[PDB]
RNA sequence: UUGAAAAAAU
RNA sequence: AUUGGAGGGCAAGUCUGGUGCCAGCAGCCGCGGUAAUUCCAGCUCCAAUAGUGUAUAUUAAAGUUGCUGUGAUUAAAACGCUCGUAGUUGAAUUAAUUACUUUGAAUAAAAUAAGGUGUUUAAAGCAAAAUGAAUAUUCAAGCAUGGGACAAUGC
RNA sequence: ACGAUCAGAUACCGUCGUAGUCCUAACUAUAAACGAUGUCAACCAAGGAUUGGAUGAAACCUUGUUCAGAACUUAAAGAGAAAUCUUGAGUUUAUGGACUUCAGGG
């Protein structure tokens, strides 16, 4: 090693690197959420792909098991304030079940989306990127950020950034 | 229109409404147009199209080959070859074979019975030629790890989560396909453990309708 | 052979066509005279 | 029960089933009519039970009457040997029954485009030695059979089998008569109380 | 099967189900070593082997047995 | 020469009911064979088994009912830690609703499913689809 | 909603065993009861014989003990030779 | 009885 | 905002000028001898994007190094045959060690998986608005202990 | 070494003929040394016949049972790329009976 500093990837190409199926379902996302390039959906698909390898190998173990009550649980309960799971779903088997529209439904771009300031998902970058958004008390200026679910009656204009 | 089998006038007629009841007698499906009339607006795909040639005393006599599978994504589907010297003509012609080779697809659960089927029930093989393809079932997340040409056949038959081995001269579509097929189609053949009581007993669509088709 | 016959119960018949050592009890085939 | 004591065979049953060497089998015997055969001969033949052979045939026909009873063409006979063609097509006409006479047409079970195209409910075939075709396409459609093999006749895609000597000339008559009879008896259009009217020579070559 | 042919010989004597040495007979070896006055016959030289590697056998297992002396060795 | 007892057994069972037989003849008798039918027997895979005494090790006879998928012994008994229990049912079982592992353990020859609530482990045995 | 088991298959009476949905070589076979008269009623056994017992002269013999256990025949196949 | 050979890519 | 490409692998042109088996392209099959979908170029769009090709090398592909897991009649591959030491494997049976198996003890951190925490998100950091993860270990050995079915050691 | 045949023939064809072909003693250790198929063990569909014993009938021959050996025929079954194999080349992605040798594009 190098650096005492960690470092790590979000995002990792598709092993098939030409797919006539894997552009235009791109595209039905891409154009859906008005993304800048390719990573975000990676980014996305690893995050999610993350979570869903904790959920399957403790699926594998009995419900006596100490670490899928310790664990498990911890994993729903980072995965219920994200937003990513309703409430109602607290069961390990759900997890597994989830997809990548969910994890990318949370961006900035489309909550300030359903809340009445863009017209459009293009339109809100620019929202977002000139600190117009302020999240309750911080101004945000990464259309990324993943909001919680306490924060979810919470997002609303700036008062006139600079 | 206008059966000549036996059981095409039971479709025909309107006294058989399910295609699985008919699997449950081994009745063989001679008619294209009874899946037509059971099973409505299937999935259609074709897999490739080979040529053939014969070599004769003057030039060589090519023929087109088509594969098209083609089912419905509950738990059926089928596969068919045809050669024939119209492109065209050779999809029609596979189209007949894919409708009148219609099979069960036998899904399961891997984890617990949360909702619906996503996997195979139990391990199996296909016993084509050279090469052989391995079903395991698979958790829920993970989608069909298979190469394009088995994936696309797995798609049609309503199978989402599954894990393929592959052993043989893959690169040979036609037999790629068929060990694929032939999987699936002994997947209802292997008795596991929730199959083993007898059940109820039931008459056969062919019995019970005798008498109206004989006059 | 391919017609499944009782193999616990042999008929008399059976065992006294087969092997000394194929019967179900090897006996012997002689006696003291 | 299933078997009651009235269907037990009549001296006179048995009477006329040894007066044509319907016992007297074959010379060679196979693996699976062991069972049907009691002794073999003075010149090493297969003398079949005579009591196995009624309870046989009563089986026999009681299957056919259950399926004839509604659906009497759904029954196909085919007859292999030469002289076997007559007893058949008496077998036709008294029960309803399909029959082939003279030499079975490949695919014609199979063929459904073929004009001559039956899909039977069950096949009978006087001798499996000779109609090999014939029980062979039962294999793809499904079709249960029933034979009247022989001593040294392979038992292969038969499910019924008859033991009666199915080579000589007054048996093929008989057995075909006695078939007729009990598929007619069990049926009640004619009860065990009477004797028929028709005789056995009427059957015969 | 045999120890040395591919013989398969299964001719037993058959113990009833009711309850109511070979070292010396096998030294055959001194029998054919015959071996002196035909010595082109190799036949005998190859069965002769097997004969001794037989005895070679025996005893490598009466020494673990405790039935011959650790001391005991064959030879002509 | 007859190395393992079990491995010719098992051959003989599996060989028997792809035939389509009724029973099944096991010469060597051994209680590694005895009780290995009975955690088959638990799971209702055969029906029931007649020990016969020889003096020489006597035969066994199995009566088998239409159940018995496969049945397979393991090369040299690998010593198996519970932790390395699901390496194995991923591999000797098609799926996690119907295969049975065998092990043999201090507190006798059980399965896979009775040997994780008595939590021990042992050497592998074999198995039974 | 719908159900796992896209159908409940077959089981053939001689090997206790699973019945193909491609096995054409598989056939049925129904007996029907008699009554005290010696007339057939509408009621009867369904019996299943899998294709692959068939092609092996097995088919014939496995029903005889089928048969006779259930009452349907009486001496065709002796004491031993029943299991 | 004798019968050797037919330049390269299309 | 560039690189590579637009015959197949593999997404992208049945467009136009010359060259005429020559120049050349081409990772493999191949395109070029006068009507080139591949050459040198003109227009257009396909993949990625502050990234993008090449050359070399480790890994997966490779069930083409096999314990899981290969092949040996004919594709490569059973010694000409037998004896034989080391090595490996060894029938049923019984109502002092070792191995196996289960728990612990103790075992540097960093790193892997992570428990929490809006560095605004993220990489990060263990910080802040008292907490330090029990943090899970640690292959192979060593100590203690519950069990003796399968195993080896001679009585 | 001759005589033919041939464009040539130093070969096939004909005649003659040294080593060799045979035995003894000592070397040599290779063959398409092949069943191109290692050795030991368990299971395994149907049939005719054969070599050598044993056991009943029949007064070397015919016939029943059984053991060991060289083999043969049928299969809608199993395996395989197929040819073919079945006293295995079957019981194998449903992959593990024991051991040894050998192979890694040309």
């Amino acid at each position: 090693g190098r650096c005492l500093r960690n470092h790590s990837i979000t995002y990792k190409t598709p092993k098939v690197p030409y797919e006539r199926e894997r552009f235009d379902a791109e595209l039905k996302l891409v154009g859906q959420f008005g993304l800048k390039n390719k990573k975000e959906i990676q980014r996305v698909h690893y995050m999610l792909g993350h979570m869903r390898t904790i959920a399957k190998v403790m699926l594998m173990k009995d419900a006596k098991d100490p670490k899928r009550l310790l664990e498990g649980a911890a994993l729903l309960r980072r995965l219920h304030n994200l937003g990513i799971l309703p409430r109602d779903q607290n069961k390990l088997e759900f997890v597994l079940a989830l997809k990548e529209e969910n994890l990318l439904e949370r961006r900035l771009q489309t909550l300030v989306y359903r809340k009445g300031f863009a017209k459009s998902i293009h339109h809100a970058r620019v929202l977002i990127r000139g600190k117009m958004i302020k999240v309750g008390k911080q101004v945000v200026d990464v259309p990324s950020f993943l909001v919680r679910v306490e924060s979810e009656p919470l997002i609303q204009l700036a008062d006139n950034t600079p | 229109w206008t059966p000549v089998t036996k059981l095409g006038r039971l479709v025909k007629d309107g006294k058989v409404k399910s295609i699985d009841q008919i699997f449950e007698f081994g009745i063989k499906i001679k008619e294209y147009q009874i899946v037509d009339h059971l099973l409505p607006g299937l999935k259609e795909e074709v897999m490739t199209m080979q040529s053939v040639q014969k070599q004769t005393s003057a030039g060589q006599r090519t023929r087109l080959k088509a594969y098209v599978a083609i089912g419905d994504h509950n738990g059926h589907a089928g596969l068919g070859v045809k050669c024939a010297k119209e492109v065209a003509e050779a999809i029609k012609g596979a189209m007949i074979q894919a409708k009148l080779a219609m099979v069960p697809v036998r899904r399961g659960y891997w984890g617990a019975t949360i909702g619906e089927v996503h996997t195979v029930p139990c391990k199996l093989t296909g016993a084509c030629g050279s090469v052989r393809v391995r079903l395991v079932p698979a958790p829920r997340g993970t989608g069909i790890v298979a190469a394009p040409t088995p994936k696309k056949f797995l798609i049609l038959a309503g199978i989402e989560d599954v894990f393929t081995q592959t052993t043989g001269h893959t690169k040979t579509l036609g037999n790629f396909v068929k060990a694929t097929y032939d999987a699936v189609r002994q997947s209802y053949g292997f008795q596991t453990k929730d199959l083993w009581k007898v059940g109820g007993v039931k008459q056969s669509p062919m019995d019970k309708y005798a008498k109206i088709l004989a006059e | 052979p391919l017609i499944e016959v009782d193999l616990l119960n042999p008929t008399a018949a059976s065992e006294a066509k087969a092997h000394k050592m194929k019967r179900l009890v090897p006996t012997p085939n002689s006696y003291f005279l | 029960t299933n078997f009651p004591d009235i269907l037990k065979p009549s001296a006179e049953d048995i009477k006329m089933m040894v007066a044509c060497r319907v016992h007297i089998g074959a010379t060679n015997l196979n693996f699976a009519m062991e069972e049907y055969v009691y002794e073999r001969g003075n010149n090493n033949e297969c003398i079949f039970n005579l009591m196995k052979t009624w309870e046989k045939l009563s089986l026999a026909a009681r299957v056919i009457a259950g399926i004839s009873n509604e659906t009497p063409s759904d029954v196909v006979a085919v007859a292999g040997r030469e002289m076997a063609h007559r007893a058949s097509l008496k077998f036709m006409k008294y029960t309803g029954c399909t029959a082939v006479a003279g030499r079975f047409t490949p695919g014609s079970f199979t063929n459904q485009i073929q004009k001559k195209f039956m899909e039977p409910r069950l096949i009978i075939v006087s001798d499996p030695s000779v109609d090999h075709q014939a029980l062979r396409e039962s294999g793809y459609i499904n079709v249960p059979t029933i034979a009247f093999c022989n001593s040294d006749n392979s038992l292969k895609n038969v499910d019924i089998a008859i033991p009666c000597n199915n080579r000589s000339r007054l048996s093929i008559g008989l057995m075909w008569w006695m078939l007729t009879r009990e598929i007619l008896r069990y049926q009640g259009k004619l009860a065990r109380d009477e004797k028929w009217d028709v005789m056995v020579d009427l059957f015969l070559h | 099967g045999r120890m040395y042919n591919p013989g398969r010989g299964i001719s037993r004597r058959c113990i009833p189900y009711r309850r109511s040495e070979d070292l010396y007979f096998l030294m055959r070896a001194v029998s054919v070593r015959h071996l002196e006055k035909n010595k082109k016959d190799k036949d005998a030289k190859y069965h002769l082997i097997l004969i001794e590697s037989k005895i070679h056998r025996l005893t490598r297992y009466y020494k673990s047995a405790k039935v011959l002396e650790a001391s005991f060795k064959y030879d002509a | 020469v007859r190395v393992n007892v079990l491995a010719d057994a098992l051959k003989s069972i599996t060989n028997a009911e792809k035939q389509g037989k009724r029973q099944v003849m096991i010469r060597p008798a051994s209680k590694v064979i005895c009780e290995f039918l009975n955690v088959m027997m638990k799971h209702q895979y055969i029906t029931d088994y007649t020990v016969v005494d020889t003096h020489r090790s006597g035969k066994i006879v199995v009566n088998l009912n239409g159940r018995l998928n496969k049945c397979a012994v393991i090369s040299p008994r690998f010593n198996v830690t519970l932790s390395e229990f699901d390496k194995w049912e991923a591999n000797l079982l098609p799926s996690r609703h119907f295969g049975a592992l065998v092990l043999t353990t201090s507190y006798g020859i059980l399965d896979n499913t009775e040997a994780r609530a008595k939590h021990t482990g042992g050497r592998i045995l074999g198995f039974f689809y | 909603n719908k159900k796992i088991e896209l159908y409940i298959p077959r089981h053939c009476s001689v090997t206790h065993t699973l019945i193909a949905a491609d096995d054409h070589a598989a056939v049925q076979i129904l007996v029907p009861h008699v009554n005290e008269n010696g007339v057939i009623l509408p009621e009867s056994t369904v019996y299943t014989v899998k294709g692959s017992v068939r092609k092996d002269g097995i088919s014939d013999h496995s029903l005889n003990r089928q048969f006779q256990k259930d009452g349907f025949l009486k001496t065709v196949v002796p004491k031993n030779m029943m299991i």
